[PDB]
RNA sequence: CCAUAGGUUAAUGAGGCGAACCGGGGGAACUGAAACAUCUAAGUACCCCGAGGAAAAGAAAUCAACCGAGAUUCCCCCAG
RNA sequence: UUGAGCCUUGAUGUGUAGGAUAGGUGGGAGGCUUUGAAGUGUGGACGCCAGUCUGCAUGGAGCCGACCUUGAAAUACCACCCUUUAAUGUUUGAUGUUCUAACGUUGACCCGUAAUCCGGGUUGCGGACAGUGUCUGGUGGGUAGUUUGACUGGGGCGGUC
RNA sequence: CGCGGGGUGGAGCAGCCUGGUAGCUCGUCGGGCUCAUAACCCGAAGGUCGUCGGUUCAAAUCCGGCCCCCGCAACCA
């Protein structure tokens, strides 16, 4: 339990999935939910609606911690990214600020050539 | 959970001590701090295997002092319960009564009874604590 | 030598009986290890090669009492 | 064992008890340092009769002897000058020996075995806290500064 | 520091040899078992250390048996 | 810090009938209250989130057993205990950190001494490890001791006993 | 030969231990699906708990066996 007050929601919205993880301010994870965990397998996994239920199933399962307000730091392109923050706000959480932490390199490594 | 009258009952009998024969009935009427005539609860521990059918004991004993003949049947937990007398009896009388039923257990002890039979002897007033006996 | 200074536990020989009782000559070695004992009379340290059970004789008796026996037998302590 | 103590000791004894300690603790620490003596009746009567009222209280007098050491250094601020480089950085990081060498000419005749310095063995240059543990009870702190000679 | 370690001198004794016997410390295998591992051979061969003229053992925390015998060693029986 | 045994104290446990987050058994029907009461404010512990429990207190001195629908009786009083667990006392074990006196040191320096052996002494570094002994599982052709049948139109193979 | 267990639609695992109220994934069908084949998704059909007794309000469970499937330590007639 430990009862935390403020936290931050980490939204890893990539091309195939949109794993949402709610941690505290120090970074320690409390609870998480994914689009692929709430069923939705295959083509429906990479969908903004699946990101909706990912946020809902992560909205709860953190009830024992009782987070009043939290921040949102989205990451990756993903089909969700903006539909998932909607369901997280309409769930009953107070959104203080939203930030974008997409990890773009400065020509660090040679990306794949795949997909013909 | 505790109240006034029960705290008085607790300060007379310490549950952290095993007593001898003649100490038992003397402190027995000191447990009943109510005006109405009460009784004595006899809880004797068995060394039987209650999970195995061949050792579930049941029977009766012809008591020469009454509470007649009282019937009793065990439980699957391993302890059999029954009353044997009341509070306002004389000290001498229940001495022979306790001796009466446990030697009757000598009779009804199973052949498959694995382990020491008589484990723990402890009688108590219906409104008192448990007085242990060696 | 592997002999205890105090007691005198010298290595003994015995068999190494197996499951099929195959007798093979082995050898039992005492539990010897050098130790520094603080003598109170001389107020210094004296190193002796003692067995583990030899140490117990020292702390049950007097450390100086033990040395008195060595002094009476000539074993340089 | 059954050892009978002489001093107090940092955790179990109270100056004259018969606590059953581990064999090693008595044979390698207590006995050789004179903190205690093995429990054999002869030594027990040597203690409970003789030393019980004699050596017991004179053990208290040496406790007062270094109580003397509490403030022998009314100065408590000695300064040493050793060669150092640019921006502090001492070339020869002085050890526990040299710090005792400075106070022997400016105060206490304390030896090496009593000085306890927590913050390393003094590499840096500046304000320092040197704690002198002359006894198991009293702690004497001295503020020293090193100069870039 | 004292003091020990160490150094020097003098006195006394020891070392090596010897056929076997004797006590102790180590200790084989061939062989027999119709093979062979337990076992046997054998605590023998042999090696080593020590003492003597003998050496070892030795005056019961021994047996016996509800009667008694009285340190140890050796020979004959007990008994293949 | 963290497991386990045990003791004490205090909790704990909603097919469904249904006022009951009742496990078995069970003696007798008054406990209870003014060694400061029903109701409620509020947080916490528990939560199959059904409905318990509970520190202080305005309040102010009552609350309810049989009775009834149940297979059962009401933690009103009580005894021996089952499952789940909470504090303490206590008992050992398994880890992490720090320390120094054992121990190691094929580090430095001094002495024995003109001696890279060894021992001793300050000191530096490790440190209850390491390593050695006794017990023990595994591995082990490195090594050792051995076995590895007979008949048989020679032996082997095949077949047989 | 003793110490421990596991037995469940056709089949692999749950739940049992801490009793009342059996879930899960493949294999088959109705299709939905698209000019279609393929992939995908939804719905449905299947064990009354291996079995025989004791106890209890109630047995899949707790406990006695059998049939066994095994995990083994053994294993010097």
């Amino acid at each position: 339990r430990k009862q935390v007050s403020d936290g931050v929601a980490h939204i890893h919205a990539s091309f195939n999935n949109t794993i949402v993880t709610i941690t505290d301010r120090q970074g320690n994870a409390l609870g998480w939910a994914t689009a692929g965990g709430s069923g939705f397998r295959g083509s429906r996994k990479s969908t903004p609606f699946a990101a909706q239920v990912a946020a809902e199933r992560c909205a709860d399962a953190v009830k024992e911690y009782g987070i009043k307000n939290l921040e949102v730091m989205v990451k990756g392109p993903g089909p969700g990214r903006e539909s998932t923050i909607r369901a997280l706000n309409a769930a009953g959480f107070r959104i203080t600020n939203i930030t974008d932490v997409t990890p773009i390199p400065h020509n660090g490594c040679r990306p794949p050539k795949k997909r013909r | 959970k505790l109240t006034k009258r029960m705290r008085v009952i607790r300060e007379k009998v310490d549950a952290t001590k095993q007593y001898d024969i003649n100490e038992a009935i003397a402190l027995l009427k000191e447990l009943a701090t109510a005006k109405f005539v009460e009784s004595v609860d006899v809880a004797v521990n068995l060394g039987i295997d209650a999970r195995k059918s061949d050792q579930n004991v049941r029977g009766a004993t012809v008591l020469p002092h009454g509470t007649g003949q009282v019937r009793y049947r065990n439980d699957k937990n391993g302890i059999i319960h029954t009353t044997i007398g009341k509070v306002d009896f004389d000290a001498d009388k229940l001495k022979e009564n306790l001796e009466a039923l446990l030697v009757a257990l000598k009779k009804a002890k199973p052949t498959q009874a694995k382990g020491v039979y008589i484990k723990k002897v402890s009688i108590s007033t219906t409104m008192g604590a448990g007085v242990a006996v060696d | 030598s592997r002999v205890c200074q105090v007691t005198g536990k010298r290595p003994v020989t015995g068999n190494n009986r197996s499951h099929a009782l195959n007798a093979t000559k082995r050898r039992f070695l005492p539990n010897l290890h050098s130790h520094r004992f603080w003598v109170e009379s001389e107020k210094r340290f004296v190193t002796l090669r003692v067995s583990a059970k030899g140490m117990r004789v020292i702390d049950k008796k007097g450390i100086d009492t033990v040395l008195a026996e060595l002094r009476a037998r000539g074993e340089k302590y | 064992m059954q050892v009978i103590l002489l001093d107090k000791v940092a955790n179990l004894g109270s100056l004259g008890d018969q606590v059953n300690v581990k064999a090693g603790y008595a044979r390698n620490f207590l006995v050789p340092q004179g903190k205690a003596v093995p429990a054999t009746k002869k030594n027990i009567e040597f203690f409970e009769a003789r030393r019980a009222e004699l050596e017991a209280k004179l053990a208290e007098v040496l406790a007062a002897a270094n109580a003397r050491a509490e403030k022998i250094n009314a100065l408590e601020t000695v300064t040493i000058a050793s060669k150092a480089g640019d921006e502090g950085k001492l070339f020869g990081s002085i050890g526990t020996r040299d710090i005792a060498d400075a106070v022997t000419a400016a105060g206490v005749e304390v030896a090496k075995s009593e000085v306890r310095l927590p913050n390393g063995v003094l590499r840096t240059t500046g304000e320092h806290e040197v704690s002198f543990q002359v006894h198991s009870e009293v702690f004497a702190k001295v503020i020293v500064n090193v100069v870039a000679e």
